[PDB]
């Protein structure tokens, strides 16, 4: 599509990923974070390591990465590597000892209102605290706490897509059952 | 003067590898789809993974790159590098080691007509839920799920290739003469099936995936000579 | 958010920034680089294989006068969030690694503030040797050290220091690891007795060694010997 | 300051060979690299260390260097190979280093000017000038007159002459004389004309016209 | 740095860190090679391989990397990252998981002479054929064995460093004991090729005697 | 395909700043040193500026050092030339440039590819846009068009919306007393055709977004 | 230095690493193909997996990459990175679970007249089928099948360097004895 091909040239001939994209500086960015969980990996009770699979969906608008359709022949909607846009740099505070950040840096779908999805996949390692005192017949209450690492919230806001982590694409585990997920 | 440069030059001088081969945006990209599968490597039952060796086989239309081999020398193919190429991105959804892509980038080959083959290798460590209750006369359903990683349905649609006769291989392919059956595994069955969900209107836009399923068989001889 | 493209285009295009270079008015001078760590969680000491693994937030902090600008000229801007290699960084290691894994894990944005300060917190999983004292086994504590120096400079370039905090305009050197009271959970198996931090300093060693300097962040860790109680020593003893 | 050194003009008949040299001390351990400029374009690469053609250059552009004197031999001159040839080398103390440059002018045979005269319109009028342009169009050579004639007097002090360069097609010159007045100087005189003297022509041509 | 700006700018002037340095065709680059031993990491008896951390010394002379102090504001000596210049591709042939190269390329230093040294550390897992006869009262002649992977004879020498003994350094203070290893000799060799494609190398061997007192008691 | 844009040009006074970008396309940025060579009007090529990744090093002519600036942007294929206190000596054309090797310097150092370049006029003068004129015809008969009083150059012009190329010369453009250009762009055609075919001139001024179409008829 | 720099920059100005370095395309790619066995790493019987250290020595001939010494100061070879050239895309048809081509890219010798060596080394984890009726005195057969992945014949064609594999640098087992050894 030679459209895409122009469109793609026009809105990176001048555009920074290092400046956080909005209009003006002192306005905060508003980031929609969800947590989709994949699959329970794995609980190691000596070292007090949650390992399980995600997908961590988020959703941010970019100032700048606007278009009109009529102008590019319909389209809509295109497909940008993460690499080249500002994103922003959600953390696992309480890694245990994976990956701190998103490491697999898919592409992001970018709409011609300016509006970004980005749905990287990782895995995380978390740290936690494992109460033994009832095994094998215990409940563990692990958490994962998210957030910009070198963004404060007068620069970045982050806000839950929902009440509850999105289970809806989860497999079986054969050791634990989730019987409640939320997140604050 | 080699005509591969010549040609080289006349297809990718002005050509957007970001960007679907499709003239309008609503059009799909249809992906012609085969797995060959070279070794079962093993099922470990305590992390519940499938490992696996195989090489994919992706065929595709892109009319960008359309030339005739009487216009350059009689060439009906040329190999290129991958990542020079407009990819589908096909990974496997359900692995477990986070590994979602092939193992080695091998060059595409372009065909006269604008037909694109690429045949890259991999190996993939899969889930696969073991079903306890038999073990170790037990057999088990290992899944294999494909997908593009980018493009929804609507964007790239799968359709599974054909043998000589026209046969829709819709299945698992192995290489009889080249194939080594794993030491406690058999492989009884491997149909394949091409899903398409999520289209309602509340939705939106469809999504479709590829899944195999390895019937495979444990053969319980260690077992019952040793335990 | 064009008054900080404005302000990152006269810090790095207008002026001519090269991160290859130190920042010192002359090359005798030496860039003052001031070390905390925040010890996140201990995740384990493997005895077999000698091995303490850790989650440590390293905050490094240094001036860069290069990097300074009048915040009332840029829409009263007081701090920038720049790629760590886009900006010279004193490469800090963890030496007495022993997988090969010298550097940190993940290289997070540097916080630079108008009158000069780089600000830097990489997280990083360390896997460093611990030699172990079996000598009272269960009843055992450990000594386990981080040693950080940094193997691109020496003495001469780049001297290490402890960061410094304040309490009612009283300076003091932060001379142990940072735990969050709250935050951190602890080791099911090794309790922290003391944590304390240090700059070392070879006198033997010239100045242009790598060797010369370190900052050593200590772990005196008693275990916690109720599973071995329980489960070993009990049974046998009886 | 090490000084290339190229003569700024070489003249040379279509099917003949140019040779372009460019002069400087201990050139021939220096590796010397040749740029040609057509009018109005940018510089393209042609040689690069003495003797290397880059892939899509003509076989007939050629180099050597020898001595003090590096050359670039263009042979069998076409119509469109006017331009400017720039020598360029690299020195540890002076950097990089161009010469000032070569123009090529291809030495085809005698055309006689075209002569055309413009008065001007009432849109200029209107505002309060006059210009009158009288034009020689593809003529060869270079060296030709234009006198502008009001009631038999010579003008001077108050017209312009622009020159084209050779066309690479033919390789002939076009020239236009503009001459500008206030409107009263040209209410003021009657009859204008320019004379065009030019070695083609057996004499002098005049175009003229009354206001 | 200023003055160390304007020095980088002459030095890295017509530079190419992929060629080897000979001023005349049929020069060659003298290596000279040396190791310390930070710590002997373990010696695995059943994958037959012996694990190390140490740090290379390596020291040759790039004649293109050389400058008068006179001239560059006293400046005598650089620090420069080691991928900007041109290494001897010195890597440890014997090595048993595949890993050839060091664990950090980190800087050189380089003098006004041209003379560059290089100190890169690296974790090594090297092939070991353990000699199991007298096992565990047993001691093992554990070798690491460096070369050039791609320059001949002809291009790059080879040499012991020295400053002459021929011996793995241990720094006595700050080197990381092993529980069940005790270091008798360590020396080091340069082994000439068998008298063009032809490639020396140099050897450290760490003769080492196992401390058997765990088997004496539970065995 | 080898591409460098070059874009950031223009008329700026004397004492200003200026920044010019070159975009590139086509080939690995980082292993190729990048440059700036200016040339005056009616002069010869100059080497400006280079940018070698080899090092992280910055080359400077001696005219312009302390004022200029060459680096990279940190994400795009783009080089930048920041210039400050920018004198009447510094009007030309400046080319972005591609070298043959990564590094800077050497014997071998040559420029394999050329941008288009950019024009940057420093000047007090202020911008004016062209005021056309067209000459009116009085076998084969000659048109055209005079483009006058605008200010910086270039002005582009064109006929029949480019249909017609055959027979076409624009000339230079000439400074006079008052410091405006001028051209005059001409057209020879059959005498026969004035009364039959259309013949329209339309001038372009980018620096003042001018594009007067002007009809040219007896 | 000075000769091989500028030797080195003008190899590679047009140079294509893309397409076949042949003069015409209706030439064959003439590769010689000599495997080095220097270590039989281990013999997996569960997994039916062959762990090699091997050296793959590749000789062909770029027709694009030639020079005449005497124009450069009498170099006759040099040594050149392998990411820069066009390399056949040797693989391992029946690797098991380990790397299918050379990861390890070692510098190529490339001499005056084009001929270029290029030995990387490489870890082969072949799939073997393994016969264990006679263990501890099993004896097996296990080989390691290398071809282009996406050159046929027509186009490169690969010629084994000698009849046996070489064994020179070969360390003793203290597991295995290799009695036979060959390539076809
Ligand atoms: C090995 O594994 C594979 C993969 O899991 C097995 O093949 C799949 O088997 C599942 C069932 O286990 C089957 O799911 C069924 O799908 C059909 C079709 O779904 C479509 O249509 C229904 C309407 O007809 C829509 O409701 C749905 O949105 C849609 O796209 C369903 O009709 C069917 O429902 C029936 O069974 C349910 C219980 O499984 C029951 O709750 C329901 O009321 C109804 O009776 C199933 O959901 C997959 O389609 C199979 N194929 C694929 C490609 O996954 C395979 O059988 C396994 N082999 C062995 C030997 O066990
Ligand atoms: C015969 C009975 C006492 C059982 C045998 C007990 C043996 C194994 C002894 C040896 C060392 C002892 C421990 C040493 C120290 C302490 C003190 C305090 O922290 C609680 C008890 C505790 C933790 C002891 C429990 C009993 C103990 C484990
Ligand atoms: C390719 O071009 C040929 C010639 O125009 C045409 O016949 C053929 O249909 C084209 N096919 C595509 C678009 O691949
Ligand atoms: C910054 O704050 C000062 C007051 O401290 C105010 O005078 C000034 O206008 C502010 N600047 C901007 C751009 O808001």
């Amino acid at each position: 599509s030679e459209h895409e091909t122009r469109l793609v040239a026009k809105l990176f001939k001048d555009y920074s990923s290092v400046v956080r994209p909005v209009e003006d500086h002192r306005q905060v960015v508003e980031v929609t974070v969800g947590l989709q969980l994949i699959q329970l990996i794995n609980v190691d009770e000596v070292n007090q390591i949650v390992t399980t699979n995600v997908r961590l969906k988020q959703q941010w608008v970019d100032y700048n990465l606007k278009w009109n359709p009529d102008d590019y022949g319909g389209v809509k909607k295109i497909h940008i590597p993460s690499e080249k846009i500002w994103r922003p740099d959600l953390v696992l505070y309480n890694n245990a000892d994976g990956d701190f950040a998103i490491v697999k840096f898919t592409k992001v779908l970018l709409q011609y209102t300016g509006h970004i999805t980005w749905t990287p996949p990782a895995i995380f390692k978390s740290y936690c605290e494992i109460i033994v005192t009832h095994f094998p017949f215990d409940e563990q209450n692990c958490s994962m706490k998210l957030g910009t690492w070198t963004y404060d919230g007068s620069v970045v806001a982050i806000n839950p897509e929902s009440d509850q982590p999105d289970l809806s694409n989860f497999m079986e585990s054969g050791e634990w059952v989730i019987k409640e997920s939320r997140g604050w | 003067k080699n005509e591969e440069l010549r040609l080289y030059h006349h297809l990718f001088n002005n050509y957007d590898p970001g960007s679907r081969p499709v003239r309008e945006p609503e059009d799909t990209v249809t992906i012609s789809l085969k797995v060959t599968l070279t070794n079962l490597i093993s099922l470990n039952e305590k992390e519940e993974t499938l490992t696996t060796s195989v090489w994919i086989g992706i065929d595709w239309q892109d009319y960008r790159l359309n030339y005739s081999k009487d216009d350059f020398g009689g060439i009906e193919t040329l190999r290129v590098p991958s990542e020079l190429v407009w990819l589908p991105e096909i990974v496997l959804e359900n692995n477990i080691d986070g590994q979602f892509g092939v193992a080695y980038d091998a060059n595409v080959l372009v065909y006269e007509g604008g037909s694109v083959t690429w045949l890259p290798p991999a190996i993939y460590r899969s889930v696969c839920a073991v079903e306890v209750t038999y073990f170790p006369f037990d057999w088990q359903n290992c899944s294999l799920i494909f997908r593009s990683q980018t493009y929804n349905a609507e964007e790239v649609e799968f359709t599974f290739a054909v043998d000589n006769d026209g046969k829709t291989i819709n299945k698992i392919d192995i290489d009889t003469e080249a194939y080594t059956e794993n030491g406690e595994w058999a492989i009884d069955f491997c149909p394949g099936v091409i899903r398409r969900h999520h289209g309602g209107a509340t939705d939106g836009p469809g999504e479709t995936d590829v899944i195999y399923s390895l019937i495979i068989r444990r053969k319980p001889l260690f077992y019952v000579i040793n335990i | 958010l064009n008054e900080e493209e404005r302000l990152i285009r006269h810090l790095f295009q207008e002026k001519g920034y090269n991160k290859e270079l130190r920042p010192v008015a002359h090359k005798e001078e030496s860039v003052d680089v001031a070390l905390a760590l925040t010890l996140s969680n201990l995740i384990s000491l493997k005895e077999v294989e000698e091995t303490l693994t850790t989650n440590v937030w390293i905050e490094h902090g240094w001036t860069d006068n290069r990097l300074k600008w009048n915040a009332e000229e840029f829409g009263n801007i007081s701090v920038l969030r720049l790629p760590p290699d886009m900006v010279w960084l004193p490469e800090i290691v963890l030496e007495n690694n022993n997988d090969g894994s010298f550097q940190i894990s993940y290289s997070c944005n540097v916080l630079v503030y108008h009158y000069g300060f780089v600000y830097w917190l990489p997280p990083a999983i360390f896997r460093s040797s611990c030699p172990i004292s079996v000598t009272y086994f269960p009843f055992d504590w450990q000594n386990c050290s981080l040693k950080f120096s940094s193997l691109k400079y020496t003495a001469k370039e780049i001297t290490l220091s402890l960061k410094q905090d304040a309490k009612e305009n009283r300076t003091y050197p932060v001379e142990w690891i940072i735990i969050d009271p709250e935050g951190f959970t602890e080791n099911g198996e090794w309790e922290i007795v003391h944590r304390p931090a240090r700059v070392n300093v070879d006198p033997r060693a010239p100045l242009d060694s790598p060797s010369r300097q370190d900052i050593t962040f200590y772990l005196i860790i008693r275990r916690k010997p109720l599973f071995y109680i329980i489960n070993i020593l009990v049974p046998c003893v009886l | 300051s090490y000084e290339l050194t190229q003569p700024p003009s070489v003249s040379v008949a279509p099917g003949q060979t140019a040779r372009i040299t460019c002069g400087g001390n201990n050139i021939g351990s220096k590796s010397v690299h040749w740029y040609q400029q057509k009018p109005g374009q940018a510089p393209v690469l042609v040689v690069y260390d003495n003797s290397d053609r880059p892939s899509g250059i003509p076989e007939r552009l050629s180099g050597s260097n020898s001595g003090n004197t590096a050359t670039l031999t263009i042979s069998g001159v076409e119509a469109g190979d006017e331009a400017d040839y720039y020598c360029q080398v690299w020195d540890s103390n002076s950097d990089v280093v161009f010469g000032g440059g070569t123009k090529l002018t291809v030495l085809r045979t005698v055309a006689a000017p075209s002569v055309f005269i413009f008065p001007p319109s009432d849109e200029q009028l209107k505002s309060g000038t006059a210009s009158v342009v009288c034009l020689l169009n593809n003529f060869y050579p270079r060296e030709a007159k234009v006198q502008w004639k009001v009631d038999n007097a010579l003008q001077s002090g108050n017209s312009q002459e622009s020159v084209t360069e050779q066309d690479s097609k033919d390789s002939t010159y076009s020239l236009s004389s503009t001459l500008t007045l206030s409107k009263a100087d040209y209410e003021k005189h009657k009859v204008y004309a320019c004379e065009v003297t030019h070695q083609g022509l057996s004499s002098p041509v005049t175009k003229s016209f009354n206001r | 740095s200023e003055a160390e700006g304007r020095l980088r700018e002459k030095l890295f002037s017509g530079y190419d860190s992929s060629v080897r340095p000979a001023r005349e065709v049929g020069d060659r680059v003298r290596v000279s090679v040396g190791l310390i031993l930070a710590q002997l990491i373990s010696l695995n008896e059943k994958d037959e391989e012996m694990s190390t951390k140490v740090y290379l010394d390596l020291e040759w002379t790039d004649y293109r990397l050389s400058w008068d102090p006179a001239e560059h504001d006293g400046i005598d000596s650089l620090r420069i990252t080691a991928e900007s210049v041109w290494l001897p591709d010195v890597v440890l042939l014997n090595n048993n998981d595949g890993n050839f190269d060091v664990a950090l390329d980190i800087s050189v230093v380089v003098s006004s002479d041209g003379s560059v040294r290089w100190q890169p550390p690296g974790i090594y897992r090297s092939s070991c054929s353990i000699q199991v006869t007298y096992f565990p009262f047993d001691w093992q002649n554990c070798t690491m064995v460096f070369s050039s992977y791609s320059y001949d004879s002809s291009e790059v020498s080879l040499q012991t460093g020295l400053g002459g003994h021929q011996e793995i350094h241990i720094h006595e203070g700050t080197f990381i004991e092993n529980g069940q290893w005790e270091i008798i000799h360590k020396p080091s060799r340069l082994i000439q090729p068998p008298g063009e494609g032809q490639r020396q190398e140099v050897i450290f061997y760490l003769i080492i005697r196992r401390k058997p007192l765990f088997y004496l008691v539970n065995v | 395909e080898v591409q460098l844009l070059e874009s950031g040009g223009g008329l700026v006074q004397p004492g200003g700043s200026l920044r010019l970008s070159c975009a590139a396309s086509g080939f690995t940025f980082s292993d190729y040193a990048m440059n700036w060579v200016r040339q005056a009007p009616g002069r010869g090529l100059e080497w400006v500026s280079s940018f070698s990744n080899s090092g992280g090093t910055t080359y400077y002519t001696d005219s312009v050092k302390g004022r200029f600036t060459i680096s990279r942007d940190y994400s795009r294929n783009t080089l930048y030339l920041q210039m400050n206190n920018l004198r009447a000596e510094d009007t030309a054309v400046y080319y972005c440039a591609k070298a043959l090797t990564r590094f800077y310097g050497g014997n071998i150092y040559n420029f394999d590819f050329w941008g288009q370049g950019t024009l940057v006029t420093v000047s007090s003068a202020s911008t004016k846009g062209p005021s056309v004129f067209p000459l009116a015809p009085s076998g084969t008969a000659a048109l055209g068009c005079l483009v006058k009083d605008y200010f910086p150059e270039p002005v582009t012009v064109s006929w029949n919306s480019g249909a017609l190329t055959s027979g076409v010369h624009t000339f230079p453009a000439v400074l006079q007393s008052s410091g405006l250009y001028s051209l005059s762009s001409v057209v020879t055609v059959p005498s026969s055709s004035l009364g039959t075919q259309t013949y329209i001139c339309n001038v372009n001024h980018k620096p003042s977004n001018t594009k007067v179409d002007k009809k040219v008829e007896p």
